RNA sequence: ACGGAGCCAGCGAGUACAACCUUGGCCGAGAGGUCUGGGUAAUCUUGUGAAACUCCGUCGUGCUGGGGAUAGAGCAUUGUAAUUAUUGCUCUUCAACGAGGAAUUCCUAGUAAGCGCAAGUCAUCAGCUUGCGUUGAUUACGUCCCUGCCCUUUGUACACACC
């Protein structure tokens, strides 16, 4: 775990550069307007949020 | 009665504008004309070799006399169609932004057309001057 | 509007650089037949040659095929761009070139041939076969024919 | 703080998510019910809903 | 002709500089050396210079194995012997006066070809 | 003040604000004569009250119209109804009653439409299809 | 000595109609109670935030969608009035939901 | 990739003055002249068809009914 | 089909502890580059001057100016990094393809279909999806014949239930 290599890969951007915020995964992200939560947790969460199903 | 660019058709218009434009050794056009597609959506140049440009620049002129002020993106968001990109659906690509630039400077430089405040180019009063005279041109052409 | 077009001086059949073309053709669409001349190239060629666009290949005379000829073998001479040009900076020896009916066929030839001696990916794919750009294979060109 | 008004209602809600799955981890043993989240020109007040109110403060 | 590469001729290819070779080279070569270097394809160069001056004069020199496909060949590198990194087997490849404006990833190929029947 | 009105007429997305007053017979669209409507095809579209109607009865009427939103057909058919409501509301105010009824019997006996907004608007798409009422394919195997 | 008028101007905004509405009304009602000018509570265009999200956590069953959505109304009101009575009228009457944001712009 | 149709070159490129003294003799007497018209009798390539059609409106041969792009329609002037 | 000219939307979205939407002015043929200026949004991109479409011409039944796959060379952009072509652009080769068997899918009014745009994926990349709007129909307005569904009656040696 020598500091020059630990970790040393760049995570700028891409696919694993942002995670979950709520279960850390890198799949299924929703970054819209800045929620940074997954499909599903958004879909339990939506109405405590403030989202409704509607139309 | 008097007469503005609003009350000719605007095929005919711009057809007559073009030929007077041709017609007089004015509007320079740019030494690299006969080379260029006029945009990325076209495949092909022109089919009328010599003379375009000034079809180009005339339909420039009624457009900025028609409209508030124009720069040159706009006018590449206006010429230009649908390029046929191979086996993928046609999007839409703006045209190419040398010819309007180009077009625009020596519309500077006939006087028709002045740099506005607001950014873009609006009309001048001379060169809607000309636009209104050739107006009345085509209309008392018409009958 | 309309001419008689003299009657015993229209050719029907050109040769134009060792490839028999017919000259019936619009003269742009007739230079299109060639190989490494399409529609825009040979559009470009027939407007610095000063040949009417709308002429029929058939019709126009010899001295103007020895322009038209001499202006499509050496470009850059007559203010065709360095851009516009089939084969550019040519890494062969650097100097921008425009390949042609025998000269383009046989020149891939030797860039395929030197793609297959330098034992590069591309080179053993296209010695194989293949496909080259990077398309599946799972799906795509799975018959010869 | 700047920041586009649809935004900032998005990290609101946001924000009242996680202010309540933190307590529900948190006041399970109290009985936790709900979270309120008020803003006032000065003060961010949040009043909690729970049965064992007299532990909730301690 | 032996061998030109672009109007530069093989034997001014072998003693030239990178900074020549790179206003020769193609478009992506120009943007990938225009855009700054890593520290692996300098100390790649020195290992390989240190290899080429080691092989008394006369044979093949020593291959020197490497992970990095992602570096072109200068004309510095002709000469060479490298074996790039395969997935498992550190390919060998001789690095030739063609080999030039490539980088090293055509020549180790990372999947062998599939064989049917 | 000059009697003068202002009426509009609509297309699915279309929709054409017209300034009728007592003018000199002056029939402009976006500033440019009715004569010259952006296609050409459904010009007598445009014409058309104006010949349903007769156009001695606005001789004296100026007309103005700006269209806005909508493709080409859906603003001719906006400027169409506009120009009708326009003269039938322009009649029911300044000139009389009878006069009105018989424009409006002039016009619902013939397209409707020219009085009468039209009902129809876009039906909303559904997800499992690229339409707004059909499905993608299936496949059973 | 604050007689300089700030020509001030109060948005709101919300996800939810009848406290805006509400504390809206109340701000023109405290406005006209000390004789103020202004221009009214003028309605801006819904602003629906919407997302679209399948509904199997799996992917597995037939392709079902949802589209969740808040609407913000915005309302803002500017004041040709007075100093102190508008500031009042701003730290006065909160909702929580409703956001009351104050801009001088004098 | 077939062979079926067979067709010849069936067309005119190029006019001819036995072809011309041709389309003069029945540019009347076609009480409706087009481009199709006019290639229909195998003396026209099509090309062409346009610009004798045009030509035909030098001295009233023909009178026009409809001059939109794409066709033309002609009748025998009387 | 290709050239010019006409010039028409509605859903969106958009930068802060980061670097987003980009106008406008200069360059380049284009992708693009550069200099400035707006917009934390009915304010600026944006009237998203979108395509199909319309008008005038070139083409003329020729796998042809259709079709643009497969390749060769070059120019740029994002990227620590693009070869196994990221993607965009310029020149060229231009293949199969002649309305597609058995079979089978969707759909009864702003519907199908054509056409594109926006948003989600996004540092770069859609031929995808979710939405939106443009032009906009033929044919039903019925039936249990095929595939099934609901209720009732009947028969059953079936109940892991006609697999
Ligand atoms: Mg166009
Ligand atoms: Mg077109
Ligand atoms: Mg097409
Ligand atoms: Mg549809
Ligand atoms: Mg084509
Ligand atoms: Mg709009
Ligand atoms: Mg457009
Ligand atoms: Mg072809
Ligand atoms: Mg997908
Ligand atoms: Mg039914
Ligand atoms: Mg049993
Ligand atoms: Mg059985």
């Amino acid at each position: 775990a020598h500091e020059n290599v630990w970790y040393s890969h760049p995570r700028k951007f891409g696919k694993g550069s942002r995670q979950c915020r709520i279960s850390g995964s890198h799949s299924g992200l929703i970054r819209k307007y800045g929620l940074n939560i997954d499909r599903q947790s958004f879909r339990e969460k939506a109405n405590d949020i403030g989202f409704y199903k509607y139309r | 009665p008097g007469v503005s660019v609003r009350d000719v058709p605007a095929q005919d218009f711009i057809n007559n504008y073009a030929s007077f434009l041709q017609r007089q050794g004015k509007l320079e056009v740019p030494g690299y004309v006969d080379i260029v597609k006029t945009s990325a959506g076209n495949e092909l140049p022109p089919q009328d070799s010599e003379g375009w440009f000034y079809k180009r620049a005339a339909s420039v002129a009624r457009h900025i006399y028609l409209r508030k002020q124009v720069g040159v993106g706009k006018l590449n968001k206006l010429y230009g169609g649908a390029k046929n990109r191979g086996v993928r659906p046609h999007k839409h690509v703006d045209a190419s932004g040398s010819i309007n630039r180009k077009v625009l400077q020596s519309l500077e430089k006939l006087g028709v057309v002045e740099i506005s405040p607001k950014g873009g180019r609006r009309i001048s009063d001379n060169g809607l001057r000309d636009l209104d005279r050739i107006a009345a041109a085509t209309l008392e052409d018409e009958e | 509007s309309l001419v008689v077009q003299e009657q015993g001086s229209f050719q029907h059949i050109l040769r134009l650089l060792n490839t028999n073309v017919d000259g019936n053709i619009n003269v742009v669409y007739a230079l299109t037949t060639i190989r490494g001349v399409g529609r825009r190239y040979a559009n470009l060629v027939c407007k610095k040659a000063d040949v009417d666009l709308h002429k029929r290949a058939g019709e126009l005379t010899q001295e103007e095929l020895e322009r038209i000829v001499q202006i499509m073998q050496n470009p850059t001479h007559y203010k065709i761009p360095a851009w516009f040009l089939n084969r550019q900076k040519d890494v062969n020896d650097g100097k921008d070139y425009h390949s042609l009916a025998n000269n383009l066929e046989s020149k891939l030839r030797d860039d395929l041939e030197r793609l297959k001696k330098i034992r590069s990916h591309r080179g053993i794919r296209h010695f194989w076969g293949l496909r080259v750009r990077g398309q599946h294979t799972k799906t795509t060109g799975r018959r010869r024919a | 703080a700047i920041i586009s008004k649809k935004r900032k209602l998005v990290a609101d809600g946001v924000f009242y998510a996680e202010l309540n799955e933190f307590f529900t981890r948190e006041l399970a043993e109290e009985g936790y019910s709900g979270v309120e989240v008020r803003v006032t020109p000065t003060k961010t007040e949040i009043i909690i809903r729970a049965t064992k109110v007299q532990d909730v403060v301690g | 002709k032996t061998y030109s590469y672009k109007g530069v001729d093989l034997e001014k290819l072998l003693e030239m500089p990178t900074e020549d070779f790179v206003k020769l080279a193609p478009a992506r070569v120009r943007r990938k050396f225009a855009r700054g270097l890593s520290e692996k394809p300098a100390g790649l160069m020195k290992k390989l210079r240190a290899a080429k001056l080691s092989a008394p004069e006369n044979e093949k020199p020593a291959v020197v194995r490497t992970h990095l496909r992602n570096m072109i060949i200068v004309p510095e590198m002709i000469g060479s012997v490298v074996g790039v990194y395969n997935g498992k087997v550190f390919n060998q490849v001789e690095i030739r006066p063609e080999m030039v404006g490539h980088y090293l990833g055509e020549f180790s190929i990372t999947y062998t070809p599939v064989r049917h029947g | 003040t000059v009697p003068s009105v202002q009426t509009f007429g609509k297309k699915k997305s279309a929709t054409a604000v017209a300034h009728v007053k007592a003018g000199k017979g002056l029939i402009k669209v976006n500033g440019s004569p009715i004569t010259l409507v952006q296609p050409e095809i459904l010009r007598f579209k445009v014409y058309e009250p104006l010949l349903l109607v007769g156009l001695d009865k606005f001789a004296n009427i100026d007309i103005r119209v700006k269209v806005t939103g909508g493709g080409h057909v859906s603003q001719v058919y906006a400027i169409r109804q506009a120009i009708a409501k326009g003269l039938v509301a322009y009649h029911q105010k300044f000139v009389d009653e009878q006069s009105k009824n018989e424009l409006k019997k002039a016009f619902t006996s013939y397209d409707r439409t020219l009085l009468i907004a039209d009902s129809r608007r876009p039906e909303p798409k559904k997800f499992g299809g690229r339409g707004a009422r059909s499905r993608f394919q299936k496949s059973y195997r | 000595q604050e007689v300089v008028i700030h020509k001030i101007r109060i948005n709101l905004t919300s996800t939810k109609v009848k406290q805006l509405e509400n504390v809206s009304a109340n701000i023109i009602k405290n406005a006209e109670t000390f004789k103020l000018v202004k221009k009214g509570p003028v309605r801006l265009p819904t602003k629906v935030l919407k997302i679209s999200t399948r509904k199997t956590p799996n992917g597995e069953g037939s392709k079902t969608w949802d589209t969740y959505e808040m609407r913000i109304h915005k309302r803002y009101i500017d004041l040709e009035a007075p100093a102190h009575i508008v500031k009042r009228i701003t730290q006065i009457t909160i909702e929580p939901g409703v956001d009351v944001e104050v801009i001088i712009a004098a | 990739s077939k062979k079926s149709h067979k067709d010849k070159a069936k067309h005119a490129v190029v006019l001819d003055q036995d072809k011309f003294d041709r389309i003069m003799k029945e540019a009347p007497t076609y009480r409706y002249v087009s481009v199709s018209v006019l290639v229909d009798r195998f003396k026209l390539g099509g090309s062409l068809a346009r610009v004798a059609l045009r030509h035909l409106e030098n001295e009233g041969i023909i009178k026009p009914v409809s001059k939109h792009s794409k066709q033309a329609i002609y009748t025998r002037a009387t």
